[PDB]
């Protein structure tokens, strides 16, 4: 059944599972035409498929050519997502295939279930959590590889960098979701927090800066402040 | 015109014959039903006064044998049986006829309701859905589950309707996932019509039989089957024009006949709203849409 606050630690047990987020698959800019009508222009997108225990991110880049000559693109995007997730699963050795796939949006349930009919033992689940994975394109290195792609491409990342050498996967996921929630609520502020101190750099093979344990506590506090504030600024409190 | 005699009526019971019904009192000198139209299947059905639980009954065709009803005090129900001695049967019926204890199947001459509800229903197909090969007639009751319900527990007593499942490998061609799920024409026309049912008449017959078991016995799995077979047609973009026209007539007469007060349980809101207002065939069921809107606008 659905994943929620009550069964949260299940994410960090030893049953392989993946989150799939489709919110950045079909992306457009909306603009005026010379005749003064409105049109859209697609830009490259991505499927966000994440193992929350290990941090392994399977970033399937969706190049705009996949939309050429197609209709009802927002519907197609869900089915394209499910096609690519099913292909990923089939590409993995049996012992690496997930036992559950959790979709962040309920409209992915039927597309994914249908594409995974060959895998009756893989549970496809929704979630009641409001996860901030749409903000993945606010991570500079992820946005860069998506925007530069000239063809369909899969790129592999660990979204936890080396954090698991020092913290558990529960704590790493909590840090990830805090960072992403902040980037979603106020991207400029969030990014200012992460980079204000030029002596803390991002390793070439990492996504986030090389904070010490003590610096992560300061950073994490600053992201909470931001979120509560924006929550005031937004609601006036 | 054929006859189904009753040995007696030892317990108070409401007796149905097709869309008609009589309340028989405990030990009411009553001895069966005459003037039953030849050429159609028929259903004789029962609800005891002391236990409105379990409606049950028998599908039959008088061309296939001489059938009668006899109460069994051990099993506690009215049982259909075949009389193989034809002279014994004619003699019984004639005596019963002279005693004026046999009700006359009360068909109005103008009235094509039963034909319209059973147009494609054949006894031979009923007997493959309801498996009990030593009898020529078929028992159904309120509690019997379908083969598909059992999958999700006694198989001898199951309704072996054709399994329809929209999220199944049978329904979905590898590589056409989105196409086959959003437009079920492949599944309707190739898998089901050409493959399993062979023709639309057999498909409609199973649909009509499922409705009738839903209506007369409150059989929940039958209701599920009826709606699935409707939904499979309505969710196909490509349906033969003769099938859509016949479907509209079939459904019109089903909706017309349904008891006004059972609509809440026998009609699935999602399927009907999808079929009449969203599906590919939303504009192909004019008669059905008009009667639904005028009789059950709440559901919609
Ligand atoms: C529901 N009446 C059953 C019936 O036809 N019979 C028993 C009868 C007919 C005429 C007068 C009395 N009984």
């Amino acid at each position: 059944g659905a994943m929620n606050s009550s069964n949260y630690a299940e994410l960090f047990n030893n049953d392989i599972k993946l989150f799939v987020d489709d919110t950045n698959v079909y992306r457009v800019t909306v603009h005026k035409t010379f005749e003064g009508n409105v049109a859209t222009k697609a830009i490259n997108g991505c499927i966000f498929t994440l193992n929350p225990k290990t941090g392994h991110l399977f970033l399937k880049i969706i190049h705009t050519s996949v939309w050429a000559g197609q209709k009802r693109l927002s519907q197609l995007a869900k089915w394209k997502t499910a096609e690519e997730v099913s292909a990923l699963v089939r590409s993995l050795p049996k012992e690496e295939q997930p036992k559950q796939i959790i979709v962040t949006r309920k409209a992915m349930l039927d597309p994914l279930e249908v594409h995974m009919l060959d895998f009756p033992n893989i549970a496809i689940r929704p979630t009641e959590l409001r996860l901030p994975f749409s903000a993945a394109m606010s991570i500079d290195k992820l946005s860069d590889v998506v925007m530069k792609a000239t063809e369909p491409q899969m790129v592999l990342f660990n979204i936890y960098d080396d954090w698991l050498d020092r913290i558990s996967s529960y704590t790493a996921f909590s840090r990830l979701t805090l960072l992403l929630r902040a980037l979603k609520t106020n991207e400029e502020s969030a990014k200012m927090i992460l980079l204000s101190d030029p002596t803390i750099t991002i390793k070439s093979y990492h996504l986030w800066p090389s904070f010490t344990d003590e610096q992560w506590i300061t950073i994490e506090s600053q992201m909470r402040d931001l979120i509560l504030t924006e929550y005031g600024r937004k609601y006036n409190v | 015109m054929n006859t189904v005699p009753f040995t007696s009526a030892p317990i108070e019971v409401t007796i149905g014959i097709d869309q008609y019904s009589f309340n028989v009192k405990e030990n009411q000198p009553f001895h069966g039903i005459k003037d039953i139209p030849i050429g159609h299947v028929h259903v004789i059905h029962f609800q005891h006064a002391d236990n409105s639980s379990m409606r049950y009954g028998y599908w039959f065709d008088c061309r296939m044998g001489n059938f009668y009803i006899q109460y069994d005090p051990k099993d506690g129900l009215y049982k259909m049986m075949e009389e193989r001695d034809g002279a014994k049967f004619e003699n019984i019926v004639h005596n019963f006829k002279e005693r004026q204890m046999m009700v006359s199947y009360p068909k109005i001459d103008e009235d094509d309701t039963w034909y319209n509800l059973t147009e494609f229903v054949q006894m031979d197909k009923i007997r493959k859905i309801v498996r009990k090969d030593e009898n020529q007639f078929s028992y159904v009751d309120s509690s019997m589950t379908t083969v598909q319900e059992n999958e999700l527990s006694d198989p001898a007593h199951s309704l072996n309707y054709t399994v329809i499942n929209f999220k199944s490998r049978e329904a979905i061609r590898p590589g056409h996932e989105m196409e086959d799920f959003l437009d079920k024409s492949y599944y309707l026309n190739t898998v089901m019509l050409q493959g399993i049912f062979k023709n639309s008449s057999n498909y409609f017959g199973e649909l009509q039989f499922a409705f009738l078991n839903a209506m007369f016995f409150g059989n929940y799995g039958s209701s599920l089957q009826w709606h699935a077979m409707i939904e499979l047609i309505c969710s196909s973009a490509t349906v033969p024009k003769h099938m859509l026209d016949k479907l509209d007539e079939i459904l019109y007469y089903q909706i017309k006949t349904l008891p006004e007060q059972y609509s809440d349980i026998l009609l699935n809101e999602r399927v009907w709203n999808i079929c009449l207002y969203s599906s590919f065939q939303k504009n192909s069921l004019h008669n059905t849409e008009k009667i639904m809107e005028n009789k059950y606008p709440e559901l919609l």
